């Protein structure tokens, strides 16, 4: 699944795309993540919405770096209040 | 039918596991003596191994007598083996899992569909005890039942390189195994170990109990460690040699870390993805049995 | 069309 | 339009064909959920293993593969004696199908015989080699302790024990009273 | 009245039949031929020249063209031999396990239902043979279900594509989606589509 | 010698794999039911004839 | 030379060879030794004949065969290439020849290497691959030139 | 100079039990050994419970060896037949989904 | 010494590739990405195959 920019007036190339995976057992998840080391620009949250494993796939390392920095600031801001 | 001794089948000299080295048949322990280590900054921490699935895969109606020892040992250490799960005959072990089955597991490592003349075999009780666990090699590939290919290797590291202190602690630095070596050392080792009658080691691992089992574990730690060694070279990210003043030291970096590499290389046997799944499964089962 | 109890092969793959 | 021709005529043809001499297997029980064929093998301790039903894939005979499309002509392009207007029904002489069933059975016994016959000989028949070690001086060769190899026992003795519904004879260890042996022998 | 001939040795005949079944590939065909002859001699069914495949007008109708081409794809020309064989094998013993002549059907257009009927009719006219090839049928019906009833299909397949019966007689579904092979026909497994467990 | 046509006896006549001869030797053979696992079952008066 | 035993007229040689052969450590043989029947067809497949041959050649022959049998890649796997070079969603059927028709696995690694290498040496390789694809388009009959 | 020499003086001497300098073949030329599970050749075990020495481990020549070989039933490299079956309609084909 | 003929398609392709000058030095050669800048990158698990 491609994701659009949260802003809808910014019609430009999407930074990455989410990819829902079949999972559902923990084991299937393990296997998928092991096989993801073989892919190129790919990353995941510690846990997933709908309890369905899903991975982000980036167009380029810059887009990836921006996503990482964003989420790092969110975890930092969250653990700050935890 | 070969009677199992009070120790395992392994006490019998007929089943002795020895790798050729320095022109003799070295016991695995005397080879493991040559092993030496270089700890790196990185750390292995053993997580609890998931309990193996209760499910025993069906030994589908097979007319033939499966050569299971050859299949397992080649799946784990064989130089050229590939696609080990598509034939999927490991399931056949479950045929032996039943009480009072007509099948027998011969010392040849063949699963005969019926008892047959002039073919000595392990006591059906013990083979039932072994098959009860190792038939689950058959479901190595089924998506629901795949074992972790990453964390399990930490245990391998701990059981091989791990000092008694590190093993007590459950954490060890990621090490870099090394030994003075002859040409093609890892390959000859992987074959000497592929030739082993490992089914003795497993059947004893699974049928023995109490002080007999404990004596078995202490007696055979080095055998297990050697199988672990060939496997660790199958997964090691690289294997360099070093010049060391008119000697050459083989160096595998790193112990306990699955690089998940599937590309072939001259130095060692390689795991295709199916071999990785199978080995991870085998490690799950054997380690689960190694701790009781 | 005409009844045929067998695989109706057409391609011949090379090794 | 054709269902009467199926139920009220062809059904009898199945009912009689089911009693034919050579339709010996139980093909189907009428319940898809639970039915499985009874499965048999010729098999020996000597090591032979010959399933009667086996899956080898398409054969030269052309019996293995099934085109299900055959149902369409049966509906949409086949006449029947019942449909239609009146036509005499044929009742075949038993003698043809019967006598060819019988000729087939004789062809078969005649064919299997040399195989069966040679194997009766390679088996070594209903007897077993047996050493007879003597335990006393002045023992005749007949006298002494009879004993045989396990392979002979598997090959010739044990199947008969199985076939006679008796407990498997006891192993004898060092700790074996004669009374236990007597209980076993009488068993 | 005495017949001065030897008695039919029932036991010996079944034994030698079993050995022949083990060793003589031609046995199956021999028996079939006998049965075929019976059907041929019972005169229960002959091919006719004309085909009654479509209702009048529908063959030449322009919007029927896909369904027609569908039916024509399945509807094979009659032969007395193939028909009598189809009839005979319902009664004849099977030795080499039978296989379906596999069909490639996506089941996109409605007309694809032909294949479904092609099986249903097969199960009616020939319940036995159907019972041998039914798992191979299930591989096709599963495509039909996933495409036509995706949600019921996901539920069913979540229960398991196959099952085994335990000693108490209860069904035990695999929980797994796996393609059937006739290799399984001789195993403990049954296609789950035919379990009739609601 | 007995004028029997023993052609194709003891053989698989697969269409694709070709003819394949199996061993004929089967000394002391018995007809026995098999479990679906493929393993042999002891003869039983209850089920086997 | 082990066949010379009790056949050569030279006495010392026959004695010596008899001694070497009567040692525990050495035993001549002329196989067949190891039969291996298929699990399904139950007919013999790979058999081990103890030939009179140098151990080097034997080792290479065995390396090759071991490769072919341990791959667990039957001819059926050729279908996977056929799907690739076929219109999307073609189906393929049969005949399930099984273990009886083994083949080596497609050597992905080595082929991609040789490709990158040739593409370095032979830029004209481009025109070869294009030519292949061109022909496919030409046969797919998607588009035809016309006078109109 | 005679490094390739396997044997020498295959003759009888009328006086002495063997001619001087006569050379019997090495025991290794005749130890057929065993094919191992790996495919590696081995000499016969020198004593019980020992694995044999791999023939490539050492410099002796062994002229009897177990070569594995396929029988007529196994065949490889034959062209293989299949029923290819085309999609029923090109417009219905799915290029896309993951 | 080891030239062995082609299959007609291979003759056509060898003819098409033209004379095999092979000026490229294969001594210890490897397959590696350049940076667009013109430097040679090290092998990278995480991107190179």
């Amino acid at each position: 699944i491609p994701i659009t920019n949260s802003n809808i007036f910014d019609d430009s190339s999407t930074p990455y795309n989410v990819r829902i995976w079949h999972a559902p057992t923990m084991t299937e998840v393990n296997h998928i993540l092991a096989l993801m080391r073989k892919s190129t620009l790919v990353s995941t949250h510690s846990s997933w919405h709908w309890n369905v494993l899903h991975t982000f796939h980036y167009r380029s390392e810059s887009d990836m770096i921006d996503h990482f920095a964003a989420k790092i600031l969110e975890d930092w801001r969250q653990k700050e209040k935890l | 039918m070969l009677q199992q001794p009070t120790g395992g089948y392994t006490t019998l000299e007929q089943f002795a596991f020895t790798i050729r080295n320095d022109g003799t048949n070295a016991t695995p322990t005397q080879f493991l003596q040559l092993l030496s280590y270089e700890a790196t900054e990185n750390e292995l921490v053993k997580k609890t191994i998931p309990t193996p699935e209760t499910h025993l895969p069906s030994a589908r109606n097979v007319p033939g007598n499966v050569y299971i020892e050859d299949a397992i040992t080649q799946a784990l250490f064989g130089i050229s083996a590939q696609n080990v799960n598509a034939h999927g005959y490991f399931s056949r072990l479950s045929a032996l899992a039943l009480p009072n089955t007509s099948a027998r597991l011969g010392l040849d490592g063949v699963i005969y569909n019926s008892e047959t003349i002039n073919i000595p075999f392990y006591d059906p009780a013990a083979v039932a005890n072994f098959a009860a666990t190792y038939a689950k090699l058959g479901n190595a590939s089924t998506p629901r039942y795949r074992a972790d290919m990453i964390d399990i290797y930490a245990h391998v590291g701990l059981e091989l390189a791990g000092t008694d202190a590190e093993r007590a602690a459950g954490v060890m630095p990621v090490k870099r195994a090394k030994f003075d070596s002859w040409e093609g050392s890892l390959i000859s080792l992987s074959r000497d170990v592929v030739n082993w009658k490992i089914l003795a080691f497993l059947i004893d691992l699974c049928s023995l109990e109490g002080e007999a089992l404990r004596a078995f574990k202490t007696r055979n730690r080095d055998v297990f460690r050697m199988m672990l060694f060939i496997m660790s070279t199958a997964v090691a990210a690289n294997v360099v040699n070093r010049k060391v003043t008119k000697r050459v030291d083989r160096v595998l970096e790193y112990i306990g870390v699955n690089s998940m590499r599937t590309a072939g290389r001259t130095a060692t046997i390689t795991y295709d993805l199916s071999r990785h799944e199978f080995a991870a499964k085998f490690l799950q089962l054997t380690f689960t049995r190694w701790n009781a | 069309k005409v009844i045929f109890n067998g695989l109706d092969v057409n391609t011949e793959v090379q090794p | 339009n054709i269902a009467v021709a199926h139920t009220d005529h062809l059904s009898v043809v199945y009912a009689t064909m089911s009693n034919f001499m050579l339709n010996f297997t139980n093909n189907f029980s009428g319940n898809h959920a639970t039915f499985k064929p009874d499965q048999y093998v010729i098999t020996s301790p000597e090591g032979s293993y010959k399933p009667i039903i086996e899956r080898q894939g398409e054969t030269v005979d052309g019996l293995t593969i099934i085109d299900t499309s055959i149902v369409w002509p049966i509906l949409c392009q086949c006449t029947y004696p019942l449909v239609r207007i009146m036509e005499e029904i044929v009742y075949p002489d038993p003698s043809t199908t019967l006598s060819q069933s019988l000729s087939v059975a004789q062809v078969l016994s005649k064919l299997t015989l040399p195989d069966a016959f040679i194997n009766m000989i390679l088996s070594g028949g209903d007897s077993v080699v047996m050493r007879t070690y003597q335990t006393e001086a002045d023992d005749d060769l007949d006298e002494g302790i009879r004993m045989t190899t396990y392979d002979q026992y598997l090959s010739h003795i044990r199947e008969r024990l199985h076939i006679t519904n008796v407990p498997d004879p006891i192993y004898i260890t060092g700790a074996s009273t004669p009374d236990q042996i007597a209980a076993s022998v009488q068993a | 009245a005495l017949r001065p001939e030897l008695a039919f040795d029932h036991d010996h005949i079944i034994r030698c039949l079993m050995l022949a079944a083990a060793n003589y590939p031609r046995l199956e065909g021999i028996i079939v031929q006998i049965n075929t002859g019976y059907v041929a001699s019972a005169n229960v069914i002959r091919p006719v020249s004309e085909k009654r495949y479509f209702p009048e007008n529908l063959e030449q109708n322009q919007s029927a063209a896909r369904l027609v081409s569908a039916v024509k794809a399945r509807a094979s020309e009659a032969d007395i031999s193939s028909i009598h064989l189809a009839i005979a094998r319902e009664v004849s013993p099977m030795f080499n396990v039978h296989e379906l002549k596999k069909i490639a059907e996506s089941f996109e257009d409605p007309s694809s239902i032909v294949v479904v009927l092609e099986f249903i009719l097969f199960a009616l006219f020939f319940p036995t043979e159907f019972n041998r090839i039914k798992g191979d049928i299930q591989n096709v019906l599963l495509l039909f279900f996933s495409r036509w009833y995706p949600v019921e299909y996901g539920i069913f397949v979540q229960r398991g594509a196959t099952y085994t019966i335990n000693a108490a007689g209860e069904f035990e579904f695999s929980g797994r989606n796996e393609k059937w092979d006739q290799a399984l026909y001789l195993s403990e497994h049954f296609p789950a589509l035919f379990s009739d467990v609601p | 010698i007995t004028d029997v046509d023993s052609t194709d006896y003891g053989k698989l006549t697969l269409r694709f794999l070709g003819t394949l001869t199996r061993s004929l030797k089967m000394q002391n053979a018995q007809i026995r039911r098999i479990r679906p696992d493929g393993t042999v079952l002891r003869y039983d008066d209850q089920i086997d004839i | 030379p082990a066949l010379l035993r009790d056949f050569t007229q030279v006495n010392w040689l026959n004695r010596d060879i008899t001694n070497m052969l009567q040692q525990a450590g050495t035993k001549y043989g002329l196989g067949l030794t190891e039969t291996r029947l298929d699990y399904v067809r139950l007919v013999k497949t790979i058999v081990g004949h103890a030939l009179n041959i140098d151990h080097f050649a034997a080792s290479v022959l065995n390396i090759n065969l071991r490769a072919l049998m341990e791959a667990n890649v039957t001819a059926d796997d050729r279908i996977k290439a056929l799907q690739a070079h076929s219109m999307i969603s073609t189906q393929f059927h049969g005949p399930n020849q099984g273990a009886l028709r083994p083949e080596l696995a497609f050597d992905h690694d080595h082929i991609i290497r040789c490709l990158m290498l040739a593409a370095a040496n032979y830029p004209r390789l481009e025109g070869i691959i294009v030519q292949i694809n061109t022909g496919y388009v030409a046969s797919a009959n998607v588009i035809r030139p016309v006078s109109e | 100079i005679s490094v390739a020499r396997s044997m020498r003086a295959i003759v009888n001497h009328n006086e002495v039990d063997r001619p001087r300098g006569a050379v019997a073949p090495s025991s290794y030329e005749m130890d057929t050994g065993t094919l191992s599970r790996n495919g590696d050749l081995l000499y016969s075990p020198v004593a019980n419970g020992q694995v044999g020495i791999p023939k490539l481990e050492v410099d002796h020549i062994s002229f009897s060896n177990v070569v594995s070989m396929m029988t007529a039933n196994i065949r490889t490299g034959d062209d293989m037949a299949v029923e290819r079956v085309n999609p029923d309609d090109v417009r219905a084909i799915n290029i896309r989904n993951a």
